[PDB]
């Protein structure tokens, strides 16, 4: 019997897996940014 | 009768004739028929010789008298070729006369071990922003240009072979490319028209087209690639620059494998013969780039290769991307969606790569290769100075890379253009009129500033002078543009 | 003895004898050629006829050309005298310096050594690279696989590899370019003479060489490997000195097998590879072993057709090899150098007994996490990443950053990425991901671990982006 | 009144997206089942060939 | 004393001569010899070449007889002589075999001198037939808590160990075998179990690895390791299965129990498709024989637990096969799957998602079922196989679990606390009432309260305390075989006071 696995959205190369490395970058891009700010803001001190 | 340095045709068909008698004739030796018709001695069995026509076989029939000619198959080679359309044998197809040429050389000559090869260093200039910017290719590299039918790929060679003329008609010696083209399966009227491109781009003065069309037979398309391929060997150990284009080497392995299993050898994977592998190995590995030992030429090679629905893993596109250095990937998907050349560079690579390129030219497509991979991460579907602006920047990067087509473009205008798009003079700019800015661009500085452009060709690399005049002009242009 | 040819279909050549005929894998001297041409006797087809696979072109031989026969296999110049010099498939040195003048000769074809000569001791081999060193440990004198596709970083990883471990090699060293680019041997010869590891003026080089390329016969690509070994194994047993045995690439022998088979007179096993896969394949890789004698430290790339890792030839590798670490394409499109599968690499020494309770249970915590955030990309996909709960984003965070700080510059890579290469102790490594595992730097950002050394550089990177 | 029709909503989504990706596995399993005898024939096709060309 | 023994061998050996029966070869080639002549030659008999190689005569073409080599071919040349040794390939066989490395004709390979075997039995012999043989009801212990809970072994059953490369099956095999440890040495006959590990395609190094740790762990003193390595020639990796399951087969007919553990019976199949491929046999789905499923399957069903009428011995084999990708609907992996009784299943995902050893119990199956197990292991399994079965089926909302049912979260946490529960450490089998204590600590409800990463450290430490502390409820559960109400309720009060006392 054919059975599938975990992470195979990725796998696949398809619109989905596209989708949430484009969601994922974007996510992380915002976090680094507050990151970012937060240890300019520390390193001031 | 002689049976030692002649002999007779036992059967004769699809091409294949075997004779009785030969008992002289050396492997892929070149035999005579009666009738005029040229052979290569391939299967050597112990009571027969196999020998594949090098034309129609309506010619030869059985009892027929076959003549050794004491020599390894070879091909007419010289500079007398530039311009001049031959076919697998070296004979003139143009109807322009008898070729002058006075040296002849084997077409499966060993290739260069390793001590006459030297590094790529010279770019190999094809006039395409996304080739010459983030799949730089060097002197000596050979390149896959890989993709599907319909995609690019003999527009990208024949933009490559008419960027040169700049440099073939210049002074310098160290830059002219004598390129060369090889037709495998492609139909007549296909090889007339790009001929009159050539020749209507004033290209054909420097380049040897050598045709095996699909009406000719399957041993004149299996040695094409080889002949085009001394050609240029010639050019490489003269000190002289060659390009050779192989447009189409699946063909040529079909006609390989006809070949093979009409003289009764084993199919072996998708009937293809064991070693067509080693087929293309033999020739892709005739590149390479002397040193100053043994003349300093080189011999670039640009392979072509069908894929048929974009499986890029089957048997023989796998193996001309282990044999070469880089990959070319032009894809349907990024052709419609009005990418052109559809040169998908996310998998394009160059292992030479920075190696051989021109400073500026490196030193601006460092960055926009970073923007375009970041634009790439986050292409698909709310920052507005992180998401939102890198994605714009990519954007009008990705519409940066396209180019129409028999336009190639000299380099230093490529470092300009690419600057302008870096250093964003061309985010406040709608996506849509990208292109007629710079075309703009393209008249406004090849006009007023040719003094810059020599300046940047001169040095080749732009410095604090430079990029401030670069950036004066741009930014009076864009005030006047917009 | 002298036969003569009477078949020279392909690169199969058919002798004939009368008086004596030569065993299996025997050399044969093509008289009348204006190289040295050899043949080795693959088949006895019976009416004291032999089918030979030739180790150079074929070219020119005609029916009746006499054959002579060596007696024995083929014979290369073995010894301390072949340092720095590169040689072909039958010994002769193609570096334009002369003959390799030795004393001792040495056959190609061996028995593989015996149960008893087996040494089970393993120690760790540290290289400096944090995937590597973290996750599949090299052993000293164990098998060592570089399983990867076209273009993940086979050739450069190994080349980092010699770097990094043969300049650092009290004892010698041997690469056996198998198959490969031309091009790739003649940089590897440069870069090795400007490192000092090949000294043309005086005789204290370390690496001998071994070229078999592309443009070769399929006889000569199945033969090189062995050619390169049977170095390694002289300077295994004769001397007792720990050896280096560098191949790239092992997939041409098996490749140059499968383009020969079909002549050879054999029916195809699937996807075409000879029916004597396993066996040829077994019988080269048992010879590299470190025995009680010596010790070879073999570190072989290995290409993996269509990135099919279920492909016959590179399946086969996996049985052969303790340590293995499999490069994937996903992984280097992401711009993560080297391509290292976390999840996919293996080796015998990853064990509590052997590197320390602390090394495996960061090792293992770094896969687990990594296992699963690829179970939670899935939910990623069609929930969104905001839509995520605040643990599972932690999660994805902490594997973001382990992924990143996998990825390590290479002195070999500074001419692509531009970055210093990097050589990571494995304490620092251990004390890296284990830090990054507790959450020590959940407040630095993603792009810090990038490209980077010891953790102490990923901070320092990360301070100096919040300075800009 | 705004939450309790979006989770509503929500489930209502969910499970036609479910339904349709149980309607395309299938579709993919038969096209999968299809492929596979494909490759199986095409294989033995060829050792068969091979086979037999000797 | 050297010399003297020297001279006393060479003059016990005698060098008679006598007639044979004898052919010129042919034709040699990739291990296959065409011999002329030898006309009454039976059928897959062993023959000798002048060189001193072994064959086994396998095609009795009318022109010429195939003959297989046992060794390199470089050593046959053409027009050699093959004499006719007379008999049917056989293997020595005995107790003398145990605590010996021996290769696939039963040839010492570690050193330690020829071995006293006293009989000889053939490779070929038939498998018992319907009526010898009796239902499997005695357990085979392997050692690990998932096997001798989920997917139990009983003596006489062909289980399979199925599942990609480097996924823990040598691993269990291993450990199964040093498991056996605590029964040899004991005193109970009717528990020692004899375990044979074939060793097929795999390099010399490996096998010394094997070798080692099952003398650094005192299990060689009951084990016969028979290698044929990768370096071998196919003939010997094709005989190494039939060699050891006759060693098996002497253990099953003497009444003792015997375990066989054909490693990598997949690259077997590849030696043998090997072998029928360059003796022109027609090929078939990947190019392997038809006759490939009779291979495994007239292999294979020579594991049997015999009736005590015929002495009641048992011979379990565990086939170990290496699918590609996890994929089962490949040839050997379906025709091994087909002819064993169950399988037990490994994945990589689990492996690497913390579960190790990575037995997907999903997947992992065991057709002899609960009537191989004791009655205490059967009580606690059912209840633990009924609630992972139930785990399994809700574990798509552990993502979301947080807001769900109150009974679906209970599964979950019931589910991951058992599933903490069957991992287990590598080379450290755990007895049976050890098991089936741990068990009764997960199933009746007392680790729901506990962290679910704590259970490890929780099971180590209560292990430890019932080991030493409680050491009569263990031996008496061992004993009696069940987990009565007394014990039952001795078992209540010591984990009560455990978890108790644990923070
Ligand atoms: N850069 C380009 N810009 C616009 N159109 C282009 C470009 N390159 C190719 N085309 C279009 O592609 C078509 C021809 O493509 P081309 O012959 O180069 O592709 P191909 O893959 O080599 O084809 P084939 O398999 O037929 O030989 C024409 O319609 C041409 O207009
Ligand atoms: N229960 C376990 N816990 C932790 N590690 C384990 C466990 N079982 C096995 N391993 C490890 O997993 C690795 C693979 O084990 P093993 O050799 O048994 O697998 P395999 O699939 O049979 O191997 P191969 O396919 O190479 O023959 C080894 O490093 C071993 O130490
Ligand atoms: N540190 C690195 N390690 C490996 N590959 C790298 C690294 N940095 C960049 N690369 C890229 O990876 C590619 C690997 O090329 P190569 O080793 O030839 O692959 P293969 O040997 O598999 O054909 C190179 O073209 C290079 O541009
Ligand atoms: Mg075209
Ligand atoms: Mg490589
Ligand atoms: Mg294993």
């Amino acid at each position: 019997g054919v059975r599938s696995g975990a992470g195979a959205v990725r796998d696949a190369g398809g619109a989905f897996g596209k989708k949430e490395q484009a969601d994922e970058e974007r996510y992380f891009r915002a976090r680094a940014r507050e990151q970012l700010a937060a240890l300019k803001k520390h390193h001031e001190n | 009768v002689d049976l030692e340095e002649t002999g007779r045709v036992l059967s004769i068909g699809d091409g294949i004739a075997r004779v009785h008698g030969l008992r002289n004739v050396q492997a892929e030796e070149m035999v005579e028929f009666s009738s005029g018709l040229k052979g290569m001695s391939l299967n050597l069995e112990p009571d027969n010789v196999g020998v594949v026509v090098f034309g129609n076989d309506k010619l030869i029939k059985e009892g027929d008298i076959v003549k050794r000619t004491g020599a390894i198959v070879d091909v007419p080679v010289g500079e007398e070729l530039l311009g001049r359309v031959v076919d697998a044998l070296g004979n003139a197809i143009d109807g322009k006369g008898p070729i002058g040429s006075k040296t002849r050389r084997r077409v499966g000559l060993k290739a260069p071990g390793i001590i006459p090869r030297i590094s790529v260093r010279e770019p190999m200039q094809t006039g395409i922003k996304a080739v010459d910017s983030l799949v730089p290719i060097g002197r000596g590299q050979r390149e896959l240009i890989i993709g599907d039918r319909q995609t690019g790929k003999t527009s990208i060679a024949i933009d490559t072979i008419i960027n040169q003329k700049r440099f073939n008609d210049g002074t310098d010696e160290k830059k002219k490319l004598y390129c060369i083209y090889v037709a495998i399966g492609q139909k007549r009227s296909t090889v007339a028209q790009l001929v009159k491109r050539l020749t209507d781009a004033d290209a054909m003065k420097y380049t040897i087209v050598v045709s095996a069309t699909a009406s000719d037979a399957a041993p004149l398309q299996y040695l094409a690639p080889y002949s085009g391929c001394s050609m240029g060997e010639y050019f490489r150990d003269n000190g002289k620059h060659a390009l050779i284009i192989y447009d189409d080497l699946s063909k040529q392995a079909v006609a390989y494998r006809q070949m093979s299993l009409l003289l009764r050898r084993p199919p072996g994977r998708e009937a293809y013969p064991g070693d067509v592998f080693y087929l293309h190995s033999r020739l892709l590995e005739r590149a390479a780039k002397m040193n100053d030992a043994f003349g300093g030429g080189s011999l670039t090679a640009l392979p072509v290769i069908e894929t048929q629905a974009g499986d890029v893993s089957a048997y023989i596109p796998t193996n001309v991307i282990s044999i070469t250095d880089g990959q070319i990937f032009l894809e349907t998907e990024l052709f419609y969606k009005g990418i052109r050349p559809a040169i998908n560079v996310g998998l394009s690579v160059s292992r030479v790569g920075s190696a051989a390129q021109t400073r500026a030219m490196k030193q601006v497509a460092g960055t926009m290769k970073l923007e375009l991979a970041q634009y790439r991460e986050v292409a698909a579907f709310d920052l507005d100075a992180a998401t939102q602006q890198l994605l714009s920047r990519g954007v009008r990067l990705t519409e940066l890379l396209k180019q129409g087509q028999y336009a190639p473009m000299a380099i230093e205008e490529q470092v300009a253009v690419i600057y302008a798009g870096v250093r964003g003079y061309l985010d406040k700019l709608e996506p849509s009129k990208i292109t007629k800015f710079e075309n703009a661009f393209l008249s406004h500085v090849i006009s007023q500033h040719q003094a810059l452009l020599g300046k940047i060709r001169a040095d080749g690399k732009i410095s604090e002078e430079t990029d401030a005049k670069l950036k004066e002009i741009v930014t009076n242009f864009l005030a006047g543009f917009e | 003895a002298t036969g003569r040819i009477v078949a020279v279909i392909g690169a199969v050549v058919d002798v004939q004898f009368d008086e004596g005929l030569p065993p299996i894998l025997n050399a044969l001297e093509v008289q009348g050629r204006e190289t040295r041409l050899v043949l080795e006797v693959a088949q006895h087809l019976g009416e004291s006829t032999v089918r030979t696979i030739a180790m150079d072109g074929t070219e020119g031989l005609v029916r009746g050309q006499k054959v002579l026969d060596s007696g024995a296999p083929i014979k290369i110049p073995v010894g301390p005298e072949t340092l720095g010099r590169i040689m072909n498939v039958i010994g002769e040195p193609i570096d334009e310096r002369g003959p390799i003048k030795t004393k001792q000769f040495a056959a190609i074809h061996a028995e593989a050594p015996e149960f008893m000569e087996m040494s089970v001791e393993q120690e760790i081999l540290v290289t400096g690279i944090k995937v590597v060193d973290l996750l599949a440990p090299y052993a000293k004198g164990g098998k060592i696989g570089l399983f990867g596709g076209a273009g993940v970083g086979k050739t450069v990883l190994i080349m980092e590899l010699i770097n990094n471990v043969a300049k650092a090699h009290g004892g010698y060293s041997v690469f056996a370019g198998v198959g490969e680019r031309t091009r790739e041997g003649n940089d590897l010869y440069h870069e090795m003479i400007e490192s000092g590891v090949i000294n043309l003026k005086d005789a204290t080089s370390k690496v001998a060489l071994v070229y078999g390329q592309m443009n070769e016969p399929p006889g000569a690509r199945a033969r090189v490997a062995l050619t390169g070994l049977t170095v390694a194994e002289y300077f295994r047993d004769q001397e007792g000195q720990d050896v280096l045995l560098f191949i790239d690439n092992i997939f041409r022998f098996t490749q140059a097998g499968s383009e020969v088979s079909a002549l050879l007179g054999r029916i195809p096993s699937a996807v075409g590879y000879q029916p004597t896969l396993a066996t040829d394949m077994g019988t080269m890789q048992e010879r590299i072993t470190t025995t009680k004698k010596g010790s070879i430290t073999s570190v072989q790339a290995i290409y993996v057709p269509a990135d099919d890792l279920t492909d016959p030839a590179p399946a086969t590798t996996f049985a052969h090899l303790d340590a293995t670490t499999v490069l994937s394409r996903a992984i280097a499109e992401l711009g993560i150098y080297p391509a290292v599968d976390p999840l996919d690499s293996t080796s015998r020494i990853m064990d509590p007994n052997i590197v320390g309770s602390e090394h495996y249970d960061v090792a293992r915590g770094v896969q687990k996490i990594l296992q699963d955030y690829k179970s939670l990309q899935d939910i990623i996909a069609i929930l969104g990443m905001d839509e995520l709960s605040e643990e599972d984003k932690l999660t994805v965070s902490r594997a973001r950053k382990i992924q990143r700080f996998l990825s390590q510059p290479f002195q070999v890579a500074e001419v692509f990425t531009g970055h210093l290469g990097k050589l990571v102790p494995l304490k620092e490594t251990i004390k890296g991901f284990q830090q990054i595992l507790a959450g020590e730097y959940d407040h630095l950002p993603e792009q810090a671990f990038y490209m980077v050394g010891p953790i102490e550089e990923a901070v320092a990177k990360a301070d100096k982006l919040a300075e800009e | 009144e705004s939450t309790t029709s979006e989770q509503s909503a929500r489930m209502t989504a969910m499970d036609n997206a479910s339904k349709n990706a149980s309607e395309m596995i299938d579709k993919l399993t038969l096209t999968f089942n299809r492929t596979r005898q494909a490759v199986i024939t095409k294989e033995l096709i060829e050792i068969i060939s091979g086979a037999a060309a000797l």
